[PDB]
């Protein structure tokens, strides 16, 4: 089934650019300490990581935040490939553009306050079509990687050049809003997820197996605890993570 | 609230979407629901169904604010218990202002704006007054005030009479009020206003307590430190106490003693 075949989970290290893997995953892959390397997954896409050590990792399980997660248009369960990439070479020049439902309120140079301090001396490996997002400024801007010198693939040094040619981009439709809900985004209720997931991860990733297998899910869960702890943010988390639909009622 | 209230069950809630619509549109601006407690009781007097769905008109409409939309709603009531629990959850009406009846300082302070146009006379010591109005509300304070113009007013041009639409500046501006006249509006029977619980600042110090000078310095080292110093008490590591029970004879000024330390502090 090939070892190299790993399942995307629940990330504790939030950064953008890096993939958590298990210390005997690493020797079985033959990874080193900072090795770029290349995951692939659904919708037949790319993109390009940091791996790191992670001893709350599992072996069959690779830790990525949500924007990893998005780029590769994969949900919490899918399959992706990795795989070692050390043909990654430093780039040179790269031009950038912004996303139009991100900016709106500020203007002036994004270069100084969001790029440079992002990339300051990261090394933050970006690829043609990656999508990154940079939080500052008491908000978040949100980046697509449009075009890079040494296509597809490079490295963003401290001394590449960092183009911002100005021009706001629409949005795809595939292209889930990262200002929307998340696993990531509540806190708090710990084995109160815990519970929740497991109740209705399988029956809505996998409706096709509760079909043909004569086992009955839960239908209805109930939600108890005072106002202001966030339910409705629970419900909607689910949904949005699982790639669900979600209709609400007042 | 009750204009609403008035309207015929399917017009209530159309004046309700109205007045949310016209204020929206005249952004930025401020909404103001009178006697909300006439609207949304639902506990017990929430007695029928035509009432119900008034209410849930509106939970709809403060949920219905945009947010990005800048109008503001406010609201006011007798107490907190008269409002629907539903209007109190945190996303609605989350923030909540007491405000209860003035103090001394406060009847002293409401005196002054409502005495601003007529000419007080010298003998007047609005202080004096704003001291025995033991339970006063500011419209009561009002009232007391027009009954004692009147008083002021039956005893000058009330001889000369002059049955006119227009009254003469010259007769107006020469009027004056005299502390006897704050006297019988007191003497009357329309001073009385509703009494609570009064919560003000005392205007004892310790100079109407002879000596004791060992309890003072300990009451201080209890309330006085844990606010002028509690940088203090976060650096030595010890919790200020919650409370002390004074014992003795009557009449001994405990009930002075409590409120003298109070003045120390200026606190409530």
């Amino acid at each position: 089934n090939r070892p190299n075949r790993l399942i995307v989970d629940e990330a504790i290290n939030e950064d953008n650019s890096v993939v958590s893997l298990s210390q005997p995953k690493m020797d079985e892959l033959q990874l080193f300490r900072g090795d770029t390397v290349l995951l692939k997954g659904k919708k037949r896409r790319e993109a390009v990581c940091i791996v790191l050590s992670d001893d709350t990792c599992s072996d069959e399980k690779i830790r990525m935040n949500r924007v990893v997660r998005n780029n590769l248009r994969v949900r919490l369960g899918d399959v992706i490939s990795i795989q070692p990439c050390p043909d990654v070479k430093y780039g040179k020049r790269i031009h950038v553009l912004p996303i139009d439902d991100t900016v709106e309120g500020i203007t002036g140079n994004l270069f100084e306050v969001y790029l440079k301090p992002y990339f300051l001396e990261a090394y933050r490996p970006i690829r043609k079509g990656d999508i990154f997002l940079v939080r500052g400024g008491m908000r978040a801007v949100e980046f697509k990687v449009v075009e890079t010198d040494p296509s597809p693939y490079c490295i963003v040094a401290p001394d590449t050049v960092i183009h911002c040619e100005g021009e706001p981009i629409k949005r795809e439709d595939e292209e889930e809003s990262l200002n929307e809900v998340g696993y990531d985004d509540i806190g708090g209720c710990r084995k109160q997820l815990a519970q929740i997931k497991e109740m209705v991860e399988l029956p809505l990733r996998h409706p096709a197996l509760f079909k043909a297998i004569g086992v009955k899910p839960p239908r209805g869960i109930l939600l108890y605890g005072p106002p202001g702890t966030g339910k409705t943010l629970i419900a909607r988390a689910v949904a949005n993570e699982t790639g669900a639909f979600f209709f609400l009622i007042n | 609230g009750p204009e609403i209230m008035s309207k015929l069950a399917g017009e209530s809630e159309s004046n309700l979407r109205k007045a949310f619509e016209e204020a929206e549109k005249n952004a930025p601006a401020i909404i103001f629901i009178d006697e909300l407690d006439a609207i949304a009781p639902k506990r017990e007097k929430t007695h029928g169904e035509v009432e119900r769905r008034i209410v849930s008109q509106l939970l709809t409409l403060m949920d219905g604010l945009k947010q990005r939309a800048h109008v503001i709603v406010m609201a006011a009531t007798n107490r907190p218990n008269s409002i629907d629990p539903a209007l109190r959850r945190f996303g609605r009406f989350d923030r909540e202002v007491d405000i209860g009846i003035p103090d001394a300082t406060g009847r002293l302070e409401i005196l002054q704006i409502h005495t601003k146009n007529m000419k007080l006379a010298d003998d007047v010591d609005l202080e004096q007054v704003a001291n025995e109005t033991h339970g006063h509300v500011g419209a009561d304070l009002a009232a007391l005030c027009s009954e004692a113009a009147l008083q002021a007013i039956r005893k000058k041009m009330d001889l000369i009479d002059l049955e006119d639409e227009t009254i003469d500046a010259e007769v107006m501006n020469s009027l004056a009020v005299t502390m006897d006249d704050f006297r019988w509006a007191l003497s009357q029977s329309n001073p009385s206003a509703l009494r609570e619980t009064v919560v003000e600042v005392p205007q004892v110090t310790w100079e109407d307590i002879g000596g004791l000078e060992d309890v003072k310095r300990e009451l201080q080292e209890l309330v006085q430190y844990p606010v002028e110093h509690p940088d203090k008490f976060l650096k030595f590591g010890m919790t200020p106490s919650k409370g002390v029970l004074f014992y003795g004879p009557p009449g001994c000024g405990k009930t002075l003693l409590a409120k003298a330390i109070a003045n120390e502090c200026q606190a409530n």
